[PDB]
């Protein structure tokens, strides 16, 4: 799956 | 009512819309996340 796009980090940024 | 009294949620999962018009799974059980909804197995 090549696209790179906006990356989901919810708890990973939050911390 | 029209986007907040809609189905039920998934088993302890999250999902989230970006500002560029895709949709995202998020897992705080591991931290995880992915495009899509797969099997459940290796990250």
């Amino acid at each position: 799956n090549t696209g790179a796009k906006q990356p989901p980090s919810y708890e990973d940024c939050i911390k | 009512v029209s986007l907040i009294n809609e189905g039920p949620l998934p088993p302890g999962w999250e999902i989230r819309y970006t500002a560029a018009g895709e949709r995202f799974f998020v897992d705080h059980n591991t931290r995880r996340t992915t495009f899509e909804d797969p099997r459940p197995g290796a990250p």
